[PDB]
């Protein structure tokens, strides 16, 4: 077989990527 | 939910080109783009 | 309930597409974002208008210079789209927003409004880009 | 195109000698002394390096991206 799980590309953020603060700058 | 990803011939950027759509790179607008490789099992013997 | 409220919440990952899609002042205006202030405290601010900053900042592979006219009840100022958190509406932040809206005199948006607003997002996601939006996009 | 991994005729691995070959030529070894110094004795191995045209260096001029 040849298949792919998940099927949900929009918002799999997997938290995140270090959200920058407003009052940090 | 597979949007049919294409690769811009100039930019090499990936492009989502669903049906009833003009072929243009949304980066350049370039009109040539190539399908990405398959996802099936590509196995060779090395014969 | 902070659960229904998360249906009208725009995570940073998804808006990357809508950074250039038109009708922007009509879909996002009425949703709630989790903007960051700063230490891990957050406030639920209201997407009021679509403003533009003179600061062009790269938001991953895409890049943006636009601002967001957010306001938490009475405290309003300029905001950039990088500080918004993908975190959902917690309970303590939900009650803090409720107290910021009851303290300001603003009416709480009726649940039916949220129910009719969340569908705007899914209908905008599935919009066929058949018109000349790609050309203005590339420009 | 790229260097063959084995000398077609006999079997000696010649696919690890091309960059060495060229480096020895850049030391200005004469063209057969490069082969004598790599260790290719049989003319069947020597014609692997002498004859090889390394076109992959031209194919790599073309960009997929950047
Ligand atoms: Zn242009
Ligand atoms: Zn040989």
């Amino acid at each position: 077989g040849s298949r792919r799980p998940g099927g949900m590309t929009s918002t799999y953020g997997r938290y995140g990527s270090q959200t920058p603060m407003y009052g940090s700058g | 939910q597979q949007p049919m990803i294409y690769i811009c011939g100039e930019c090499h950027t990936e492009n989502e080109i669903k049906s009833r759509d003009p072929i243009r790179c949304r980066e350049c607008g370039y009109r040539i783009m190539y399908k990405k490789r398959t996802k099936r099992l590509v196995v060779f013997d090395a014969r | 309930l902070p659960e229904e409220l998360n249906r009208v919440r725009l995570s940073r990952h998804k808006l990357e597409r809508w950074c250039h899609m038109p009708f922007f002042a009509k879909t996002v205006t009425g949703c709630f974002v989790r903007i960051g202030i700063g230490k891990p405290v957050y406030r639920v601010a209201e997407i009021t208008g679509v403003v533009e900053t003179a600061k062009v900042y790269q938001l991953g592979g895409t890049r943006t210079n636009k601002g967001l006219q957010l306001r938490h009840g009475n405290d309003q100022r300029v905001f950039r789209l990088e500080f918004v958190s993908n975190q959902e509406f917690t309970e303590s932040e939900f009650m803090k927003w409720k107290e910021a809206m009851f303290s300001a005199g603003m009416q709480l948006p009726t649940l039916d409004e949220i129910n009719k607003k969340e569908l705007s997002i899914k209908e905008a996601l599935n919009y066929k880009f058949n018109d000349q939006d790609i050309e203005e996009i590339v420009k | 195109m790229i260097i063959p991994v084995r000398c077609f005729t006999c079997g000696k691995i010649v696919g690890n000698k091309w960059e060495a070959y060229l480096g020895l030529l850049q030391a200005e070894y004469t063209e057969g002394d490069a082969l004598d110094a790599l260790g290719l004795k049989r003319y069947c191995c020597r014609r692997m390096l002498l004859a090889h045209v390394d076109l992959i260096e031209k194919l790599l001029n073309y960009a997929p991206l950047e």
